[PDB]
Formats: structure tokens, C-alpha cells, sequence
């Protein structure tokens, strides 16, 4: 999956602040 | 004078103990409308609607176990009734006499329909058969087998040409009536269901089930036209309104639902009952809904035209 | 020796995962 | 469900501020209105937000735990 792993930051992002 | 959806008129204590089963059928001769009322505690209650009011007419008795389903039929005064033991009784509701009686042996004859021309009755079995009885012969003139599981749920399509049926397993099966074969036998469910019934115009085909969804489907093509959610709990019963724009159902979760095939959105939601409500039924109009739950309650509801 | 046919089930079914809105 | 459409709201307007940010705080705002949904079992609505959020964060563990928690409670547990 090539756009998954562009994607990874922006969710720990996401979860980090969750 | 604007109408809007409203509880009208509420019968407590209608039976003794949970009603399983309603039917709501319109007669010209009489002019009366008319109300047949299936209970667990094996009582048969025939009621009239006059006056904005339900004033009992017949207490027919005769049942075992409790009655399961209570049909009425389009055109003859006549009425049907299935109990937990498999007998079907057939009653004349002119005068509250038992016209005649099938012993459907102790696993056949669930659940009853009135043929459009009300000249048989249709009842799911457990072995997996519809089987077919002459109103007026009395037997078992034939049966379509499914090769399913208990069969629930059963149909008549108001044009006669179909008659489907509806699994535990969650699957459907529609039948030609002219020839006696298997249509279309669709996925459906994955849990039992319990109603499911036609529309006026023999188009549509809406299933209820235990996992709280509504499918519509397109005999003709016995394609999936949408899925409705909205109920909390088992969905237990589906009716057509006259108008064909619109349909009823009830469920475990206490509360009737009326939804819009068009829009395929809820149009109105009643929480009135305190049980699982078990019947809901259309008038001959479609101005009232009749429903009754384990509450052993009546309830009328007005609805606008 | 008869009576209603009902096997007692002493039970311990754990709560399905929880999965409450969560809070920033 | 009037707060959780307010806090997209908020989000979305204020999104030029930050944008990075705000569209975060909207992710986890949506999904939570989406189980707000499965709580008004409304499961299409949330069943296409799930859908939506998926396809722009394929990372979010939570929304395909939550279509196949609808899944299963339909009972299709393949």
C-alpha cells in the first residue's frame, strides 16, 4: 500500500492528541 | 382541518395475556370496519370500529395453545386462526360461529394467509413446506417445499401471482402461484424472519427481521431495493398502506415505526406501547394503524391521507 | 426423576471491547 | 449529535487558521458522530462515514473495527 504508509504520520498525529 | 400522526383510542386489558397477532379487514356489505385479535391466553376477541370506538362483537374460544395468527378476509366475512398446537379454525364472523377446523398435525401450521380471492390459506410448516388448504375443502390440497428451515413468516401478493416466505436462516423465497415453483430463493437475513409482506400493487417485497433492518425488494427482479435501520430491538411485524407510499412496522424496542418507501426515511415513530409489540395492521383506507404488543393493549392511530 | 429439561449454566461472559467516543 | 455536528462545524470554519490541526480535531469528531449514529442505529449513516474517514486516513484502526463490529452485529461474520 504506497499512500498507507504517506499516511502514518498524520494519524499518530491524529491519535497522539486523542 | 389538518391531520397529523396521534394516538386516537387504547384498549387495556384487551386479553388476558400477550397478543400475538391482529387483522384489520373492511367490509362493504356491513359497512363496519372490523378487528381480529389473536392472544397467548387462547381466546379469539372480534371487535368493531364504530363511532371512533371499539365495541366487542365475539369471543370465539376453542384454541389449545395460544393463538399465533389472526387473518380476516378481503371480500367474504370470513376469518382464520392458528394456534401454538398447530390447529387452524375457521370462524364466521357474521355470527361468531366456528365454521370448520384443520388439525394441522403438531409441527405444521404456523402462521396463516388469506389467498387474494380468499380461497385457500397458506401456513408455513416446520419441515420447510407452504402448505396450502382449501377454505372450503379443508385439506391440504398441495404444498411448495423450500428445502429450508422453519418457515416464519408467509404472503400473498395482492395480484395472487406470488407467495413468499421467509426463513429462521434469514433466507426468502418467493413462488409462483400459477405453477407451484420456486421463483427466486434470496440471501435476505442472517436471522430469522419474522413478517414480511407485499405491496398493493405487488411491486415490492418488505421483509422484517431479528437484526432490526427492513429489506425492500423488487419481485420482478428480486433485486435489493434498500435496507431501513432505525429499530433498537427484533423487528416483528411490516404492513403496507393502502396509499402504497407508505409502510408500518413494529418491534421489540416497544415503539411503531412508520416509514416512507420513497424517501426510504421513518416518517413517524409511536413509543406508546410498553412491550414488544407484536401486530400492526392498516385500515381499509389507510387513516388508521392497529397495533398490539405483550401489554395486551390495543392501540389505534390516525394517520394523515 | 422427571421434571422441566433446563441444564444450569453458571456463566461468565466478558463485556464486548469498549469503544466510547474519545476526547481531544 | 447537536454537539458533535457543532464541533465539525467549529472545525471546518476555523480549518484556515490551521488547517493541520483542525483537520484532525474533525477526523476524531467524526468519528465519534459516526458512533453516535451506531447509537441511534442509524448504521448506514455511520457506515458511510466509517467509509469516508477510512479513505482518507487508512490508518485509523478504530473505523474498521467499528464496520466490522456492524458487521457482525448484522451477523455476517465472515
Amino acid at each position: 500500500r504506497s499512500f498507507v504508509d504517506a499516511e502514518v504520520d498524520v494519524t499518530r498525529d491524529i491519535v497522539s492528541r486523542e | 382541518m389538518t391531520n397529523q400522526y396521534g394516538i386516537l383510542f387504547k384498549q387495556e386489558q384487551a386479553h388476558d395475556d400477550a397478543i400475538w397477532s391482529v387483522a384489520w379487514g373492511t367490509n362493504k356489505k356491513e359497512n363496519s370496519e372490523t378487528v381480529v385479535t389473536g392472544s397467548l391466553d387462547d381466546l379469539v376477541k372480534v371487535w368493531k370500529w364504530r363511532d371512533e370506538r371499539l365495541d366487542l362483537q365475539w369471543s370465539l374460544e376453542g384454541h389449545q395453545l395460544g393463538v399465533v395468527s389472526v387473518d380476516i378476509s378481503h371480500t367474504l366475512p370470513i376469518a382464520a386462526s392458528s394456534s401454538l398446537d398447530a390447529h387452524i379454525r375457521l370462524w364466521d364472523l357474521e355470527n361468531g360461529k366456528q365454521i370448520k377446523s384443520i388439525d394441522a398435525g403438531p409441527v405444521d401450521a404456523w402462521t396463516l394467509a388469506f389467498s387474494p380471492d380468499s380461497q385457500y390459506l397458506a401456513t408455513g410448516t416446520h419441515v420447510g413446506k407452504v402448505n396450502i388448504f382449501g377454505v372450503e375443502s379443508g385439506k391440504k390440497e398441495y404444498s411448495l417445499d423450500t428445502r429450508g428451515k422453519f418457515i416464519l413468516s408467509i404472503a400473498y401478493s395482492p395480484d395472487g401471482k406470488y407467495l413468499a416466505s421467509g426463513a429462521i436462516d434469514g433466507i426468502i423465497n418467493i413462488f409462483d402461484i400459477a405453477t407451484g415453483k420456486l421463483l427466486h430463493t434470496l440471501e435476505g437475513h442472517a436471522m430469522p424472519i419474522r413478517s414480511l409482506t407485499f405491496s398493493p400493487d405487488s411491486q415490492l417485497l418488505v421483509t422484517a427481521s431479528d437484526d432490526g433492518y427492513i429489506k425492500i425488494y423488487d419481485v420482478q427482479h428480486a433485486n435489493l431495493a434498500g435496507t431501513l435501520s432505525g429499530h433498537a430491538s427484533w423487528v416483528l411485524n411490516v404492513a403496507f398502506c393502502p396509499d402504497d407510499t407508505h409502510f408500518v412496522s413494529s418491534s421489540s424496542d416497544k415503539s411503531v415505526k412508520v416509514w416512507d418507501v420513497g424517501t426510504r426515511t421513518c416518517v413517524h415513530t409511536f413509543f406508546d406501547h410498553q412491550d414488544q409489540v407484536w401486530g400492526v395492521k392498516y385500515n381499509g383506507n389507510g387513516s388508521k394503524i392497529v397495533s398490539v404488543g405483550d401489554d395486551q393493549e390495543i392501540h389505534i392511530y390516525d394517520c394523515p391521507i | 426423576r422427571s421434571g422441566v429439561v433446563c441444564r444450569v449454566k453458571y456463566c461468565n461472559s466478558l463485556p464486548d471491547i469498549p469503544f466510547d467516543p474519545k476526547f481531544i | 449529535k447537536k454537539y458533535f455536528l457543532a464541533s465539525l462545524d467549529r472545525a471546518k470554519a476555523e480549518a484556515e487558521h490551521d488547517e493541520h490541526y483542525y483537520n484532525a480535531i474533525s477526523v476524531t469528531t467524526s468519528y465519534n458522530l459516526a458512533r453516535l449514529y451506531e447509537a441511534m442505529c442509524e448504521f448506514h449513516e455511520a457506515e458511510k462515514l466509517y467509509k469516508n474517514i477510512l479513505r482518507e486516513h487508512p490508518n485509523y484502526v478504530d473505523c474498521y473495527l467499528r464496520l466490522g463490529a456492524m458487521a457482525r452485529d448484522k451477523g455476517n461474520f465472515y
